[PDB]
């Protein structure tokens, strides 16, 4: 099963802080509205 | 511990002795202009 990950994912790439500011940056992210896997803990 | 601005140079750090965040602001400075009458006349100037 799948469900919509949305915009989940986004962490921050290095250790510098950043404000108001558009920042392009490649790193590792989710997608955005990727499929991610959706798991139970019941019985 | 560090703060970056657009142009990528440094805007604050946190002091490694008291654990503030300090700003950095660069000095006054500004352009000079001199008038002046030619050096044929006179070797009064002033300084805007
Ligand atoms: C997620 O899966 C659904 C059906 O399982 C599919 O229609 C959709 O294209 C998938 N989306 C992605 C981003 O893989
Ligand atoms: C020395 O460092 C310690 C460690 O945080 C700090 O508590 C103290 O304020 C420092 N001493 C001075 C004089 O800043
Ligand atoms: C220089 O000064 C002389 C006399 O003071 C004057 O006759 C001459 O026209 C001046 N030349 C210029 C370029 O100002």
């Amino acid at each position: 099963a799948y469900t919509n990950s949305f915009t989940r994912g986004v962490y921050y790439p290095d250790k510098v802080f950043r404000s108001s500011v558009l920042h392009s940056t490649q790193d590792l992210f989710l997608p955005f509205f990727s499929n991610v896997t959706w798991f139970h803990a019941i019985h | 511990q560090f703060g970056r601005d657009i142009a990528d140079t440094t805007d604050a750090v946190r002091d490694p002795q008291t654990l503030e965040i300090l700003d950095i602001t660069p000095c006054s400075f500004g352009g000079v202009s001199v008038i002046t009458p030619g050096t044929n006349t006179s070797n009064q100037v002033a300084v805007l």
